[PDB]
């Protein structure tokens, strides 16, 4: 089946589904990327509190959650630091 | 206060040289001293009543240049030559007497079509192209040259000056014909076109620290570069009068022609005539004699926040916390003066900033840089190691009894390090090592200021005239290449402490021909008012067209405190300038963006994310200025050379060819006039996608939200459109291209990349320079410049295409891969078309065609 974004903007293949290319007007499809503008990255921080961020913020190469989980393809290594 | 500041009349050189008006020069040239050189023509002058004999070098450049040099024959003791300033010893072309008769030599340089003539009584140079006269040297007569005397004593309000030497300036006019527009002569708070000096005071080339400076006037500011375009429809030409002294520039309008005359307190005569014929063959002129801007690293293009004084250093985490919580970008927050011991420089205070390795070391966990305040004045202080330093290696500045110079700044009784000296200016690059300048690390970058020398106590608050430097220089000789020489040792310590691998970032207040190589500068202490806004546009036009593209003025104002609008029109309108800092003085209510209410912080964001996305345009403009000497900041005339109607525009700007820009600059304003130049030219409001056919004046109706930039027809301008905390979060990302196509649906740009902040562009040729190019119905990406190669994620995820028409199909090829196709987009009001994510490699060669 194909994903279709939370605001019914459009529809669209699941394989445009963090394809790291902003296909809907929430965001809603690129959960786990930085492509949207509007979109949010949740960090689940086993330990703390779960945290959202921007979607921007993920693979800035900051380290923005303290499970570090922002930051997988950005050549910043983040150590967990949730405790 | 202006009692301050000598006018011409109070200024005892220019007094003298200014009362000769124009006639009959006594200077004349003896034809029988004529000798032809490998480089130059030399030929004997001589003052008809004085018999004075001096020198003139007269020599022909390779790039259309004339040089003019003139000296004393027999010369007392030598005099100035400004070193340093060019970059290289300019190729010379050969000359050759083509024509002769009793009183006049004609010269051929090389073969054509560049003619001098030389007229022997009264003196006089006229160049030509063919036989169309360009410009004419000491056609008024007003040559002035007082040769060295026998070794007058003068003084200015409290202040005495020994002058040793006597009166020894030189002065000399030239003619433009045809000319009506002349430009350049920074630093002054003045229009862009500059006036005639005829009724009033002369344009002034003088360092100097003027406290609350006023706008539209000719007193002297804080730099100088002594080098004047002129521009008609016809032809455009430059003049650079090579002198470091204390400089008053004359013009006069008078079949229109202008005339301009220079009058400086000493040195030889030494000036370079470029004589275009385009404004841009001018910038290639004047590039290979100072040099080019220096490539900044990518960081300084984006947002700077400073004022005077964050407190501390958790005043300083939490500035950095609110940019991030407020989701507003900014590379680099600014220490100025209370951050170190007491305005003891490279020192830190110990209470305050304990621990700056520490501060840095959380700055660069946000990726943000850090820039401290390092001005020239040393405290005189036994317990300051700098000072002791310098006074025990004899590197300051002297008094003629030799003693080493103290007067009057920040910390107190200060001494001054002798720039000019080179043993001097390598100590100062050395004590940015890491080791020397303990508590700096590699996301620590300098800010020079008070460098033209301010001097509190000295006379019109600079260093005394007859100061003594290396070589027994005297401080008149040398003033105005002061500010240069403490830029060019900072910015060569920040390169030598990385081993020779970063590019630099300073910023300098004082600056001559030549800064450009070494930084940035800004306008100074401006103030928190709405025509103090609208005037940092002609001021920095006037710096780029000289050379100086990496400019700015003090966002919000220096003095005063803004009110809320006045701040967004200064976000707005520094947000398209080349260097965006925001600034305050230590008596202002803290301004920064997340302070004010919703909907003004909405529209500062909205600004900031409008930079931040621009930076691949910026920082390509700046590989563009780096390579060839364009300036990134252009009048309109300089795109428009002959719509007459642009000359003189300054509330207008553009940005390479691609975008034009006017900024609202007055509160309360319901709309703005834009005049969108260009015979047979498109204009794309970049905000609506509107198309408009120039040339018109476009009544724009514009919200507090509203920044008026359109871009032209024919262009494809690269952006970021993902902003993120810091420019060097973003250095990896995808790009955007926005292609507005030309009313023959042409466009083309280019794009540089590099790693962002090292030299190895240049000693590893790691970079890319890419061509964009669109026409029929395909765009291609090609290598502009194949010997750079560059490792890099960057992809093309979008393309943005104005102007076009529905495809059928959008097909994608590049090397190495298959045929794909990409889905697309299409508004039929605004005929904008947008291309999803054609995934190439932004190294890799590729088309679009649209079927
Ligand atoms: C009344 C102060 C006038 C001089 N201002 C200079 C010094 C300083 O104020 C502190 O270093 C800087 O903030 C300005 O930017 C400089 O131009
Ligand atoms: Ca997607
Ligand atoms: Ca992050």
């Amino acid at each position: 089946k194909p994903f279709t974004c939370l605001d019914g903007t459009a529809t669209i293949p699941f394989d445009q589904v963090n394809d790291d290319y902003c296909d809907c007007k929430d965001g809603s499809d690129e959960p786990g990327t930085a492509a949207c503008p509007n979109g949010s990255f949740h960090c689940t921080n086993t330990g703390y509190k779960p945290l959202y961020i921007l979607s921007s913020r993920v693979n800035d190469g900051v380290c923005d959650c303290c499970d570090g989980t922002d930051e997988y393809n950005s050549g910043t290594v983040c150590e967990n630091t949730c405790r | 206060d202006r009692s301050n500041f000598k006018t011409c009349d109070e200024s005892s050189f220019c007094k003298r040289q200014r009362s000769i008006r124009p006639g009959l020069s006594p200077y004349r040239a003896l034809l029988d001293t004529l000798q032809l050189g490998p480089d130059a023509l030399t030929v004997h002058l001589i003052h008809e009543v004085t018999k004075v004999l001096l020198v003139l070098e007269l020599q022909g450049l390779q790039k259309d240049m004339t040089r003019i040099r003139i000296d004393e024959l027999e010369p007392r003791r030598p005099r100035y030559r400004v070193p340093d300033v060019l970059v290289a010893d300019p190729p010379t072309a050969r000359l050759s007497v083509s024509g002769r008769d009793d009183n006049s030599v004609e010269l051929t340089v090389a073969e054509g079509p560049y003619k001098i003539i030389l007229t022997a009584q009264p003196f006089r140079l006229d160049l030509l192209e063919d036989r169309s006269l360009l410009l004419s040297v000491n056609a008024r007569g007003l040559m002035a040259f007082e040769h060295q005397r026998a070794p007058w004593e003068e003084t200015f309000k409290t202040h005495s000056d020994s002058k040793p030497y006597g009166p020894t300036s030189v002065g000399l006019d030239f003619s433009l014909p045809g000319m009506e527009h002349v430009y350049g002569i920074p630093e002054h708070a003045d229009s862009l076109r500059l006036k005639v000096t005829e009724g009033g005071e002369p344009y002034r080339l003088y360092n100097l620290d003027v406290f609350q400076y006023e706008l539209n006037n000719p007193m002297a500011l804080y730099g100088s570069v002594p080098v004047l375009l002129a521009h008609s429809f016809h032809r455009d030409l430059g003049i650079f009068w090579l002198n470091a002294a204390e400089t008053w520039v004359d013009i006069s309008s008078n079949t229109p022609q202008t005339d301009i005359r220079w009058m400086s307190e000493s040195g030889i005569i030494d000036v370079f005539l470029m004589l275009g014929p385009s404004v841009f063959d001018v910038f290639r002129q004047y590039a290979s004699l100072t040099g080019t801007q220096a490539l900044p690293p990518l960081f300084s293009l984006g947002y700077h926040q400073s004022r005077w004084n964050y407190r501390d250093e958790a005043d300083v985490l939490e500035v950095d916390q609110g940019f991030d919580d407020h989701n507003m970008p900014c590379d680099v927050i600014w220490l100025d003066i209370e951050h170190a011991d007491g305005k003891r420089y490279f020192t830190w205070d110990p209470t305050r900033f304990p621990q700056p390795l520490n501060m840095l070391e959380h700055l660069a966990s946000k990726r943000r840089k850090l820039v401290a305040i390092v001005d020239p004045h040393i405290k005189v202080d036994s317990g300051y190691r700098v000072h002791e330093e310098l006074r025990n290696h004899g590197l300051y500045v002297k008094t003629r009894d030799g003693s080493d110079y103290e007067g009057w700044c920040w910390p107190g009784s200060a001494s001054y390090p002798d720039f000019t000296n080179p043993r001097m200016r390598a100590w100062w690059s050395n004590m940015f090592s890491f080791d020397n300048y303990e508590g700096s690390a590699p996301n620590l970058y300098v800010w020079n200021d008070m460098n033209e020398p301010s001097v509190f106590n000295g006379p019109e608050v600079t260093m005394l005239k007859d100061a003594v430097h290396y070589g027994g220089w005297e401080h008149r000789d040398i003033h105005n290449i002061y500010g240069l020489y403490v830029h060019m040792a900072t910015a060569d310590g920040l390169i030598q402490r990385s081993g020779g691998i970063e590019r630099p970032f300073v910023l300098s207040r004082a600056f001559f021909s030549g800064s450009q190589r070494f930084g940035a500068v800004w306008t100074g202490d401006n103030t928190a008012e709405w025509d103090h806004l609208k005037i940092s546009i002609p001021m920095c036009l006037s710096l780029a067209l000289v050379g100086l593209s990496f400019c700015g003025a003090d966002v919000g104002g220096f003095f005063k405190n803004p009110e809320p609008e006045l701040l967004v029109r200064w976000y707005q309108m520094g947000a398209y300038q080349p260097f965006f800092r925001a600034h305050a003085h230590l008596d202002t209510g803290r301004r920064e963006p997340w302070l004010l209410a919703s909907q003004y912080q909405d529209a500062i964001r909205d600004a900031l994310f409008q930079r931040y996305s621009l930076l691949p345009f910026w920082y390509t403009l700046f590989y563009q200025a780096h390579k060839e000497g364009f300036p990134v900041m252009r009048p309109l005339w300089v795109q428009y050379p002959e719509d007459m109607s642009t000359f003189s525009i300054e509330d207008q700007f553009m940005l390479g060819d691609a975008l034009l820009i006017h900024p609202v600059s007055d509160a309360g304003a319901h709309g703005v006039q834009v005049y969108l130049p260009g015979q047979e030219e498109v204009w794309y409001d970049i905000q609506s996608y509107q198309k408009h056919h120039g040339p018109q004046t476009l009544y724009l109706p514009v919200t507090l939200s509203s920044i008026p930039v359109f871009q032209r027809g024919g262009t494809i301008v690269p952006r970021w459109m993902r902003v993120r905390r810091s420019s060097d979060c973003m250095k990896d990302d995808p790009i955007t291209l926005f292609v507005a196509l030309s009313p023959q649906g042409t466009a083309q740009g280019e794009l540089f990349l590099d790693d962002g902040h090292t030299f190895n562009y240049q000693t590893r040729h790691e970079f890319l320079l890419r061509r964009f190019s669109f026409s029929g119905s395909t765009l291609v990406s090609s290598s502009a410049d194949p010997k750079g190669h560059l490792e890099t994620p960057i992809w093309i995820e979008r393309v943005v295409i104005m102007g076009a028409g529905k495809p059928a199909a959008v097909v994608l090829q590049t090397k190495g891969s298959p045929e794909s196709r990409l889905s697309f987009q299409h508004d039929p009001e605004t005929s904008v078309l947008i291309l999803r994510k054609p995934g190439v490699s932004v190294a890799s060669d590729w088309s679009i065609h649209l079927r």
